[PDB]
């Protein structure tokens, strides 16, 4: 029935929402890691030049 | 049926929006990295002048 | 209202639906004078205002039934309504603001949280976890207090109930959302290690794959810190090598790419002495063939495939040097060889055996290129050049012995004529090696 159909649709939207959530979380984590890495590299080069 | 199909289309659109948000997050991470590198560079120049 | 997580899993939804479905009358408790009449009235009104004005009035009043609870169902319903108000769209950030105003107000709440039965230790812990990492309020006190909780200890360590386990895990991850608050999590990670290894072992055998995915997500979040990733593989080696193997059999690419990125973060150059980890993993764990099959596999996600190729390249980086094939590559590129048992040892030859032919035997072509260039041009044999051409002769001999299909190229490379033309040389040793390669070519015709 259409009730279980709508439940299936909401389930699909739920799975998509979960995928998007995990994607956003991974995006934030990768952003943090990239920030730390870039900061470390820039600090290394700057320390080299300054030294 | 059409409601679920529209929910699927909106789900794909939400996925693409999540990807775009991830890209914007990456660009923002690069920008923050550039800012931190700028601050570290100014600090290194100030330290060099102080030395 | 502001940063409300844990709305994803249907387990928390069913749990919240089961807890909020309890039948209790605050008016009956007010008539029996079980608690503060004003607080009971505000609660009775808030119940009808929920199930279907601003907050802060019932905030202080709820503490009266919180710090002191004569009934278990009363405190359970209180914590349930609290957590429901935390995720409420009507109130939302307002409630958070009420938590943001007084930092010590949530202290006693967290102190009264997670006690007695597992049912009452759920909602209170959920609200506490929600507030702890919420927006601007961050304290190591609440984290340390929740970490030392024996009530949530058995809840997280329960292999029986999947609901409580997934709840405790998701709460751990939500609390680990802030890396700065994950330090104690890195300190208390010893207890989480058991459930992680248990989930890893259970991985090898509906929504039941979400819990392990969240656990791996927590592992990857802990892998964000190179310090926590430094003692990662230095703790449990058994569960470490069980990552990619179980990831290959894993249907979804989520937990798979999670374990992949986690192992990659473990072997990352950002980690000190991470080369030995990937080395042992590719040695005693047979990660070479797994990475090869993964490279031959397909992935829907771009990040997953990119991390896959990156991990494969990273592995192949230190895989080529064991047994270093780059040592012979240096001699080949510089067109100057020396005395080493690279082609003498069957093992060393077997290590680079798979790398002998990639595209149209490019490595073999470059290997025969030196001899060919020493054939059509040069071909004055004295000292170095002679022993180099001889070593190349023996190496190409062992190579042809290993690879039967390497003959067809030698005929089109003009090496078939040059090898036979090397029968008569200035040195008897060079002629011996050339005759050995001749008999080798006579082995398969």
């Amino acid at each position: 029935t259409p009730n279980q159909v709508n439940d299936e649709l909401n389930k699909m939207q739920a799975f998509i929402r979960k995928e998007a959530e995990e994607k956003a979380k991974e995006i934030q984590l990768k952003a943090d890691q990239e920030y730390e890495i870039e900061k470390t590299n820039i600090v290394r080069n700057e320390t080299n030049n300054i030294d | 049926q059409k409601n679920g199909i529209a929910t699927l289309l909106q789900a794909e659109k939400e996925a693409h929006e999540i990807v775009s948000k991830a890209r914007k997050y990456r660009q923002d991470k690069l920008k923050q990295a550039k800012t931190d590198a700028a601050k570290e560079i100014d600090s290194y120049k100030i330290q060099k002048d102080k030395e | 209202g502001a940063t409300k997580i844990l709305m994803d899993s249907t387990h928390f939804n069913e749990i919240r639906s089961i807890i909020r479905s309890r039948s209790v009358a605050w008016d009956a408790l007010a008539r029996s004078e079980e608690l503060s009449e004003i607080d009971a009235s505000t609660a009775k009104a808030l119940e009808s205002i929920l199930v279907k004005k601003v907050n802060g009035k019932t905030l202080i009043p709820l503490i009266h039934l919180l710090s002191t609870s004569d009934n278990e169902d009363c405190k359970k319903s209180v914590q349930n309504l609290i957590a429901e108000l935390l995720s409420s769209d009507k109130y939302g950030d307002d409630t958070v603001k009420f938590f943001q105003e007084d930092p010590k107000q949530l202290e006693q709440l967290f102190d009264v949280s997670l006690k007695g039965d597992f049912q009452t230790v759920l909602i209170s812990g959920f609200n506490v976890v929600s507030l702890l990492v919420q927006n601007g309020l961050h304290n190591v006190k609440l984290v340390e207090k929740l970490l030392k909780n024996n009530n949530l200890i058995n809840i997280l360590q329960n292999i029986e109930q999947m609901d409580t386990c997934y709840v405790c895990i998701r709460l751990l991850q939500e609390l680990a959302v802030i890396p700065e608050y994950r330090d104690v999590i890195w300190l208390h990670e010893k207890k989480f290690m058991p459930t992680l290894f248990k989930i890893l072992q259970r991985a090898t055998d509906h929504l039941g794959i979400q819990l392990q995915y969240h656990s791996l997500l927590l592992i990857w979040l802990l892998t964000f810190n190179p310090v926590f990733a430094n003692e990662l593989v230095q703790k449990y080696l058994s569960d470490f090598l069980d990552l990619l193997k179980l990831v290959k059999i894993t249907i979804k690419e989520k937990v798979s790419r999670l374990c992949i990125s986690i192992i990659l973060q473990c072997c990352s150059t950002r980690v000190k002495q991470h080369k030995k980890v990937i080395k042992q993993l590719l040695l005693l764990g047979n990660a070479l063939p797994t990475v090869q099959s993964l490279s031959e596999r397909k992935y829907s996600d771009e990040e997953l495939r990119q991390d896959i190729s990156n991990l494969k390249e990273i592995l192949e980086n230190e895989y080529q040097e064991l047994t270093s094939f780059d040592e012979y590559v240096a001699e080949l590129d510089s067109k100057l060889l020396c005395w080493s048992p690279p082609h003498v040892d069957n093992g060393f030859w077997s290590d680079n055996i798979d790398e002998f032919k990639k595209d149209n035997y490019k490595i073999f072509r470059q290997l025969i290129e030196l001899l060919q260039a020493k054939v059509r041009n040069g071909d004055v044999n004295a000292k170095q050049e002679k022993i180099i051409i001889q070593v190349a002769l023996n190496d190409i001999t062992h190579v042809v012995e290993l690879l039967p299909e390497s003959i067809d190229v030698l005929d089109k490379t003009g090496g078939k004529a040059d090898i036979m033309e090397l029968l008569n040389h200035s040195d008897s040793r060079v002629k011996y090696e050339a005759l050995k390669a001749t008999q080798a070519i006579i082995g398969y015709t």
